[PDB]
Parts: structure tokens; C-alpha cells; sequence
RNA sequence: CUCUUGGAUCAGGACAUCCCAAUGGUGUAGAAGCUAUUAAUGGUUCGUUUGUUCAACGAUUAAAGUCCUACGUGAUCUG
RNA sequence: UUAACCAUUGUAGGCCUAAAAGCAGCCACCAAUAAAGAAAGCGUUCAAGCUCAACAUAAAAUCAAAAUUCCAUAAUUUA
């Protein structure tokens, strides 16, 4: 971890980061996901292995520090969002420049938001029986997790 | 407009679409299987050849990083380089490592980073060289070896006297 | 060090003498049902417009076909060919048509050019077509047939379209027409199926 | 801001952006390259 | 700034194409076809010459000058009249291949930098395209009497192709 | 930019982004987008990590070490410093 | 627009002599010297089409030269319709 | 080869906007204009037939919008 | 198949085209150099000028799930 101090005279220290945990469950595995059997088990809930990949300021890190592939990158992007609406992730927020202020409004409580709330319109006209306008929950992306149900997940509602 | 199935029809159709398997594992997370030996196109041997030949039969080589002169000054350097009869050597980084691995030359590596030229000649004229190099000032020299000894820049200037 | 390769050559084409695609005259329901018996090959070329729809051709559409190919082709280094018949079943005569069916190559160009500088070209002609069509080469035309010869053979549904009809289980064929035995079930009105096994 | 069924990059410059639900193509040399789906 | 021009000895004024825009850099333009003309007058003339004029912040005059094209030059080699429209079948000079060797002994001499064009070879073959480029058939080797067959011929096509372009020209005056 | 200094080691297997720096400093339409900087390179063979120095008239002076800052820091900074 | 015509009139001054090497006007003609007194590779440089990539060995760099042009054909070619 | 609409009174509603309102581009110097996006807020005149196959004319207006509602509406009236 | 960096010359190739110079054509299409098409585009009255491909240096890796007033309530995992 090397930061950059400003004494003008400028000049930048490295020093040392924790290491991984040892013995991976499953070596020889390509993306650090695989290597510890995580492939389809995780979700927007888990802030643990999120917050790994997460920048002090809430933004994502590039892939090649990163080493995931394409698949689980966007996978871990995805769900990084939803756990930010969902205030799951309190100590990440956004820097304020000078005098700018959290707006202080109420928040309402979400979760599974595949969406930014602020640009969806309302339905003003919803449907009949068999031709309603359905209204999405969750993530597509997410499809092929493994699933306790008896019948697969129902994405819109 | 596509005329409406018979709701029995629609059944059938339901019931008999295409299903297909999937695998165990994906291929993209198993280690992956070696790949096939790459085949030397005939521009390395034709090209290890030259470079074996330029090490070899000049006794002095002085490594230089590319400065990335115009071609209206580039040319006046290897004029009055040519009036020297010394010659300006330059090949893809990748085809000088392995030489420089296995050759009587092997502490050049480090020099050997980045964009870099090679200044070869029969006759130890490094004054004429370093005087060459006092044309254009922002260019440095690496140093590099001169009659089989590996020397720096402020050594080379020394040698000239 | 970037890997320079032999480059492919046309030493083995030669350029017809009548380059350019010549007129059609504007004068001299099963026939688009189903799939095509006719001209379902490469002939010439190494390129052409393929049907995947059942539509009839005026004499206007061949022109835009026409101008918009001659217009652009080099007679030097390419050639055009017409695969279809001219119009000729009246329509009441105010004009004739020319049936399509699917699996249809309508032109066909060659000459010493690769696929991707036509393709372009091509796929903007085939927007134009009454039908939809789509530009196909040979290795892409033989890469469609054999990926559906893949997709039979690894099927995982133990129950097709094929084996209920013919045997006739749950007394089926009461709801069906007599061309499904023919056309198992990958030929519905004027429409083909592409996923259909 | 012609809305178009399919928006195309017209210059060098040209550029993409999905801003308030929809994808925008925007042209900051040529302003008459701005477009909306 | 390197300015490069082919401006003929014998024409020292074109005028408009070269002294307004050199004059919006900023220059003597009176003093510069002047200059050309005396330069001129000192060796030969009436042949286009290269030119690498330096302009400069400085303003300052330092004309580049030397010897002439190869193509002009190649034509009195070759006793070429000039270039033909067609270049395809069009031939007007053969040449000796010693001959070749002889008129470029110094004529590749000319290079503003000391280009180390030791192999004829390069200067041929660029010839050989300059004059495929114009309308010449370069061959090996010609005889005279071969040429004085061909100029009867040449004499019959070049007629027939003023007759064509006449009964051309004449459609076009119609129209 | 009234004047630029670049000093780095060779042989040391050390920062290669000073050298490329160097390369980006040591560019001819770079040198005269920055007319105004002197170019200077110094090669030395002691043990010293890489040092860049940018002289100001005014006497401002931005001294800057690739020792673990990257090529793309060097130019920022060194945008931002000129503007002022 | 006086283009010079056709010059000179005897094959053997012609194959002996070439008046328009001449570029000074105080300057004089230059004349030819003996055939043994020019180095033999003059006289045996190709007169023939260049090599194509079939003869040209393909390990020799006029073999890969070419191939890089007949590359950057291609590349234009292509680029040509976009 | 052929063969239900007007008006008065009172209006409910759609936006595919005529005017009023917020904006993007221009072959936008200013002033006029041409084109596109968003929005239904209230409004949207008075007289007249020589010729004109479901037309025209005079004087005005910020504007004199396009349509649906068994001619919207005859147990409210009328040609 | 790509994102990083770049560009010297025989000569402005002939051709009624003033000139049409890689680029109106029109046939040829060769040259040097490690590496550069008598040029894949713009743009110039023609020229200039901007690009592409080349020079070294890098990295990634096909189709599909409108007009009265919205109209069950809700819901992603327990075998
Ligand atoms: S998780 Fe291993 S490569 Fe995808
Ligand atoms: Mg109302
Ligand atoms: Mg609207
Ligand atoms: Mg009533
Ligand atoms: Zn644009």
C-alpha cells in the first residue's frame, strides 16, 4: 500500500498490506472465487467477501489488481450496488468536496434493487390478468445461483 | 400476423423444445490444458543469426536508450556516425533476452530495459562516439562494454583519454 | 514482435466476362409454404443472400437489388449472379411475382474478395427484402447445418415433436394437419423455426 | 437531440453514455451528432 | 520551415500559388523569384528543380537547390518526347543498360544527405515505375532501326488519336 | 516551466518510470509545447534513487522522486504545478 | 511548356557517348569509359520483374518484405469499405 | 350505367399542442425564422356569397388546434 | 481479432486535365532505407495540410429471458 504525502516536496511510501489466508480449499483454481468454492453462493447480503474488493470510497477495483474473470466481475459489481441502496455498507459513502452535506432527507428502506432509483418511472397504467406489467426484483445477472426452492426464483413481481 | 395454435398444439410444443447439457465444470476455471509449441517463423533465426554475428565480430557495443530523434536530425547522426564508420543497431526486445540469458554478456540485462539502441563498430573510436553524444545533450548513455569490458558512462568518458 | 502470416490469395478465380447482374423485365397458395427444394447450394460464388422466409418478389425489388450492386461492384475484381427466376405467376394482371421459399439463395457474388468487405453491402440489401434474409458464406452456410445436426444428436428432452406425431400418442393427430408428419414441426404458415429440433 | 430508433456513432469523436435510463450518443466537435434513444 | 517546390529555372514567377502564401508567413516575394532567377542564371535552366526553402521566425532566406529530375533527365538519356496519356501499352524510350549505368554514375550524387545508394539497382527500378508511370515502355535493349519501325507506327497512332479526340471534341462542341 | 532537471542510475535495477519520464520530458514536441524548460540529463553510477528537479525563476522549485511514484503521477502533478 | 522532344540521332554515340548527362552549361558531356574499367556488379543487376513471394526463400527478408506490403494490401483493402 | 345531417343551449374526456410555459440543434451576428424534445394549465372572435364539386371573401386576434363521446345532446328547442 | 505510439524519399508518377502532386481522373504502380501503399480516408482552386496502415513498446479475449376512473391483494428460497 503506497500513499502519496505532500511535505512543495512530494514523495511516496510503501508499506505493507496483510496477506491471503493460506491453503486455499481448492487450489489450481483460475479466479480467486473458484479457488475457494464460491462460484454460486454468494450474494448482495454478503458484505464479508464484498467489501474486499472496495475502494475506502465505495467504487470498484480495476480487474487486473483484482484477478477475478469477466464472469465473477461483473457478478461482484452488480451486487456491490445493491448493497449500497440496501445500507448495507454505512462506512463506504461518498466523499463531500468542501461544504456539501448529506441532503437530509428520509431514507427508505430497500433491498434488491436492480435499478438507480432515481430515473424509474411510475406505472401509471398496470395491466389485466395474464397482460400485467410486471415489475422487476433482483438481478439477472444472479440467474444460475443454487437454489433451495422447489421452482425457480420469480424475478418480476 | 401468425395464425393462433390450438391451445393442445401449444402443449406439444412446450413439451418437446430443444434441452441441452451442461457440463460438470467449466472449462474457463480448470487449469488450462498446455498449449502447442509455437513454431520459430523464419524471422528469429534469420534475426538470432544477425545479433550473434554483431556481438560477436564488434568488440565494443555501448547500449543507449531511444530518444526518439526526427528524422531530419536522425539522419545527420548516422552521417556523421557513417563518417565514423560506426553503425547503429536497433531489434524487438524480446529476441535480445534470450542471447543476453546465455552469452559471454549476461549483467546487461538490467541495462537492457525499455527502448534502447546499440552503437557497434570495428575500432575502439569512443572519443568520436562521445563526441557524437555531446551533439545532442538530452540523450543519455547506459554505457555497455567496450574491447569485451563492461563499463558505465563515466567510465567510458575516462577511457577516451 | 507482431506475427506477420502468409496472406490468402485468388490466383484460382477468374472473373466472368459479364461482370455486371443484366435486367429483368418487368412482365413475362403453397408455393412459399415449407422449406426450399431448389437452389439451396453454392453454385459459383463464395457468397450470397440467404432466405429464411417465405415472400414473394415484384419486379421493383429486383432493381433495388440491382442498382445497389452494380452501383458499388468493380467489374475488374467482382462478379454478380441472379439465383431466382424472373417473375412470372400473375397477380390480377397487374404484376407477376416470384415465389420464395425458405433456404433460398436469391444473388450470388464472387470474385477476389473476402467475405467481410461484402458483408456490409449485403446485409443492407437483405433488410430491404420483403422476406427476412440474411448474408451467408460457405463456411457459415455449412457451420448453420452442422450445428443443427449437433443439436439433434446431443438432445437431452426424451420426448420430439417427431416420434408423438407418428405414432400418434394421445390420439394427437387429431389436431393436427397432414404437412406436420412432413415438416415435423419446423415449419409453421410461412415461418421457419431456427431453434426447433 | 434527434430521438432515433438506432442511434450511430457518426464521428471519431462520437461517444456513448447511458444517463436517466437511456443511452445517448454525444458528439462534443459536431453538436448536430447529439442524439437520444 | 521546409518548403518543397518543383518550380521550373526558366519560369520564375508563377506568382499567386507561391508569393501570397509565403508572403502570409512573411517574406521578401520580390526578392525570392528574384533570387531564384539570378540562382537561374548561374547554372543550367528551363528543367524542374526541387527546392527546400527554410522559413523560419528568423525569416531568413536559405534556398536548397541541385540537380534536376530523373524523368526529364532519363528523357534526353532515352530521347523520350514526353509522357502519354495510357501509360499501359505506351512506349517511347529504350535504353542501353550501360547507358542506364552511365548517366546515374553521378546523378544519384545529388542527395541533400549523403544517401549511401550504393546499389544502382534502386535507382532502376525506380525508374523503370517512373517511366511506367509515364508513358514509356522501358526494354532491355532497343535497336535504332527497331525505334525508326516503331516512330512509323507511333506517327500512324498518334494521328489516328488526334483524329479520335478531334471527332470527340467536335461531339462536345455539338452538345 | 523555466527549467527541468532529470537524474537517474542505470545499471541499478531500480523505478523504470523516471527513464520513460524521462523519455515523455525528453520529447520534441514536448520540448517545444514547454519551450520555455531547459532540458538537462545527467547519468550517474552511485547508488542514488532517481531524482527529478523542475526549476522556477520565480524560485518555486518541484522536486520529484520516482523512487515509487508512477510516470502518470510525474505529468500530473507536473500539469497542475504549471498552471500555477 | 517547351517538354524537350526526342534527342540525339547516332546509336553509337548513344551507346558511347550520352550528351544529356551534361548539368552544367559551362560543364562538358562526359564520355564513356572501357566496359572492363566498371565493377561487374553493375553489369549483373536484375532486368527481369522482381522475385516473387514463390521464388523468394522464406527465410530471406526480400521473401518477408514483400509480404508485409502484400499485409498492408490487405489492410487497405479491408480498411477500404469499412 | 346507378344510389341522414346543420344550428341553439350545456358541455364530459384524449394529446397526435394552435396560443401561453421550460429546453437541444442550425447553412443561429442582432431581429425574424426552419426543425426536434417535454407538458393538457386555461383559453381558442365578429359579419358576409358574384364566380369556385364538400370552396371562397371582409375586419381582427397572443391564438382563431386536431379529434372521441348512438347528428355528445329533438320526453330541452328549432331549420 | 485490440486500447499505447507514430511517421523520411526517388518525384508533384504520365495524361488535352493551368495543375490536377497518394488522393478528379487515367494506366502504371515501382524506390531507398530495420520501417512507409506511387495510399485505406479527410482536406485542399492544384498545392498545403490532418489522418490509416508501417517503427520499436504493450495488454485483454453468435442470438437469445386515445378519448367517464389505474385496476384482486401481495410475494424472490424449509426439503
Ligand atoms: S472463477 Fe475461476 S476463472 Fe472464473
Ligand atoms: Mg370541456
Ligand atoms: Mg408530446
Ligand atoms: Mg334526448
Ligand atoms: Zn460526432
Amino acid at each position: 500500500l503506497r500513499e502519496v504525502v505532500k511535505i512543495t516536496v512530494i514523495e511516496g511510501r510503501i508499506t505493507e498490506t496483510p496477506k491471503a489466508t493460506p491453503d486455499p480449499p481448492n487450489p489450481s483454481g483460475q479466479c480467486p472465487i473458484c479457488r475457494w468454492n464460491l462460484k454460486h453462493k454468494y450474494t448482495y447480503e454478503d458484505v464479508l467477501l464484498l467489501s474486499q474488493f472496495i475502494r475506502p470510497y465505495g467504487g470498484m477495483l480495476p480487474r487486473r489488481v483484482t484477478g477475478l474473470c469477466r464472469e465473477e466481475h461483473r457478478k461482484i459489481e452488480e451486487c456491490v450496488k445493491m448493497a449500497h441502496r440496501a445500507g448495507l455498507l454505512p462506512n463506504h459513502r461518498p466523499q463531500l468536496p468542501e461544504g456539501c452535506l448529506p441532503k437530509d432527507k428520509p431514507k427508505l428502506n430497500r433491498y434488491l434493487t436492480r435499478w438507480a432509483p432515481k430515473s424509474v418511472k411510475p406505472i401509471y397504467k398496470k395491466g389485466h390478468r395474464w397482460n400485467k406489467v410486471g415489475m422487476a426484483v433482483g438481478s439477472p445477472l444472479l440467474k444460475d445461483n443454487v437454489c433451495y426452492s422447489r421452482r425457480p426464483l420469480k424475478m418480476m413481481h | 400476423h401468425w395464425r393462433v395454435m390450438h391451445f393442445q398444439r401449444q402443449k406439444l410444443m412446450a413439451i418437446t423444445e430443444y434441452i441441452p447439457p451442461k457440463p460438470a465444470i467449466n472449462p474457463r476455471c480448470l487449469p488450462p490444458p498446455p498449449k502447442p509449441p509455437k513454431e520459430e517463423s523464419g524471422l528469429v533465426r534469420l534475426l538470432r543469426q544477425d545479433i550473434v554475428a554483431v556481438f560477436r565480430d564488434n568488440r565494443m557495443i555501448a547500449v543507449c536508450q531511444n530518444v526518439a530523434l526526427s528524422a531530419e536530425d536522425k539522419l545527420l547522426l548516422r552521417h556523421q556516425l557513417r563518417k565514423h564508420k560506426i553503425f547503429i543497431k536497433v531489434f524487438p526486445s524480446q529476441v535480445l533476452k534470450p542471447f543476453l540469458e546465455n552469452s559471454k554478456y549476461r549483467n546487461l540485462l538490467p541495462l537492457f530495459v525499455g527502448h534502447n539502441l546499440l552503437l557497434v563498430s570495428e575500432e575502439p573510436k569512443v572519443k568520436e562516439m562521445v563526441r557524437v553524444l555531446k551533439s545532442v545533450p538530452f540523450l543519455p548513455l547506459l554505457g555497455g562494454c567496450v574491447d569485451d569490458t563492461i563499463l558505465s558512462r563515466q567510465g567510458l568518458v575516462d577511457y577516451a583519454k | 514482435l507482431k506475427t506477420l502470416l502468409p496472406v490468402p490469395t485468388f490466383e484460382n478465380v477468374s472473373i466472368p466476362e459479364r461482370s455486371k447482374l443484366k435486367f429483368v423485365e418487368r412482365v413475362p397458395l403453397k408455393d412459399i409454404r415449407g422449406p426450399s427444394t431448389e437452389a439451396t447450394d453454392f453454385t459459383e460464388g463464395n457468397f450470397a443472400i440467404l432466405a429464411l422466409g417465405g415472400g414473394y418478389l415484384h419486379w421493383g425489388h429486383f432493381e433495388m437489388m440491382r442498382l445497389t450492386i452494380n452501383r458499388f461492384m468493380d467489374p475488374k475484381n467482382m462478379f454478380a449472379i441472379w439465383r431466382v427466376p424472373a417473375p412470372f405467376k400473375p397477380i390480377t394482371i397487374d404484376h407477376y411475382v416470384t415465389p420464395v421459399k425458405t433456404g433460398c439463395l436469391v444473388v450470388e457474388m464472387g470474385g477476389r474478395c473476402e467475405f467481410e468487405e461484402v458483408k456490409g453491402i449485403l446485409n443492407q440489401v437483405a433488410h430491404k427484402l420483403p422476406f427476412p434474409a440474411k448474408a451467408v458464406s460457405r463456411k457459415t452456410l455449412e457451420r448453420m447445418h452442422q450445428n443443427q445436426r449437433e443439436r439433434e444428436l446431443n438432445n437431452q428432452n426424451p420426448w420430439t415433436f417427431e416420434h408423438i406425431a407418428t405414432a400418434n400418442m394421445f390420439g394427437i393427430r387429431k389436431f393436427l394437419s397432414p404437412y406436420d408428419l412432413t415438416q415435423k414441426g419446423r415449419y409453421w404458415g410461412k415461418f421457419y423455426m431456427p431453434k426447433r429440433v | 437531440f434527434k430521438t432515433k430508433g438506432v442511434i450511430k456513432k457518426r464521428c471519431k469523436d462520437c461517444y456513448k453514455v447511458k444517463r436517466r435510463g437511456r443511452w445517448f450518443i454525444l458528439c462534443k466537435t459536431n453538436p448536430k451528432h447529439k442524439q437520444r434513444q | 520551415g521546409v518548403i518543397r517546390s518543383i518550380v521550373r529555372a526558366g519560369q520564375a514567377i508563377p506568382g499567386p500559388p507561391l508569393g501570397p502564401i509565403l508572403g502570409q508567413r512573411g517574406v521578401s516575394i520580390n526578392q525570392f523569384c528574384k533570387e531564384f532567377n539570378e540562382k537561374t542564371k548561374d547554372i543550367k535552366e528551363g528543367i524542374p528543380l526541387p527546392t527546400k526553402i527554410f522559413i523560419k521566425p528568423d525569416r531568413t532566406f536559405e534556398l536548397k537547390i541541385g540537380q534536376p529530375t530523373v524523368s526529364y533527365f532519363l528523357k534526353a538519356a532515352a530521347g523520350i518526347e514526353k509522357g502519354a496519356r495510357h501509360t499501359g501499352k505506351e512506349v517511347a524510350g529504350l535504353v542501353s543498360l550501360k547507358h542506364v549505368y552511365e548517366i546515374a554514375c553521378v546523378k544519384a550524387k545529388d542527395d541533400a544527405f549523403a544517401m549511401q545508394d550504393v546499389p544502382l539497382s534502386s535507382v532502376v527500378r525506380s525508374i523503370i515505375g517512373s517511366a511506367r508511370s509515364l508513358g514509356i515502355r522501358v526494354v532491355k535493349d532497343l535497336s535504332a532501326e527497331e525505334l525508326e519501325a516503331f516512330q512509323k507506327e507511333r506517327a500512324v497512332f498518334l494521328a489516328a488519336q488526334k483524329e479520335a479526340d478531334l471527332a470527340a471534341q467536335a461531339e462536345a462542341a455539338k452538345k | 516551466v523555466k527549467l527541468v532537471r532529470v537524474q537517474f542510475c542505470p545499471f541499478e535495477k531500480n523505478v523504470e518510470s523516471t527513464r520513460t519520464f524521462l523519455q515523455t520530458v525528453s520529447s520534441e514536441k514536448v520540448r517545444a509545447t514547454n519551450l520555455n524548460c531547459s532540458v538537462i540529463a545527467d547519468v550517474r553510477h552511485d547508488g542514488s534513487e532517481p531524482c527529478v528537479d523542475v526549476l522556477f525563476g520565480d524560485g518555486y522549485r518541484l522536486i520529484m522522486r520516482g523512487a515509487h511514484l508512477t510516470t502518470q503521477e510525474m505529468l500530473s502533478a507536473l500539469a497542475s504545478h504549471i498552471r500555477d | 511548356a517547351l517538354k524537350d522532344p526526342e534527342v540525339c540521332t547516332d546509336p553509337t554515340q548513344l551507346t558511347t557517348h550520352a550528351m544529356g548527362v551534361n548539368i552544367y552549361k559551362e560543364g562538358q558531356d562526359v564520355a564513356l569509359k572501357a566496359d572492363s574499367e566498371y565493377p561487374t556488379w553493375l553489369f549483373q543487376v536484375n532486368l527481369g520483374p522482381p522475385k516473387k513471394l514463390e521464388e523468394l526463400e522464406p527465410e530471406s527478408r526480400e521473401y518477408w518484405r514483400l509480404l508485409r506490403k502484400q499485409n498492408i494490401w490487405r489492410h487497405n483493402r479491408l480498411s477500404k469499405n469499412k
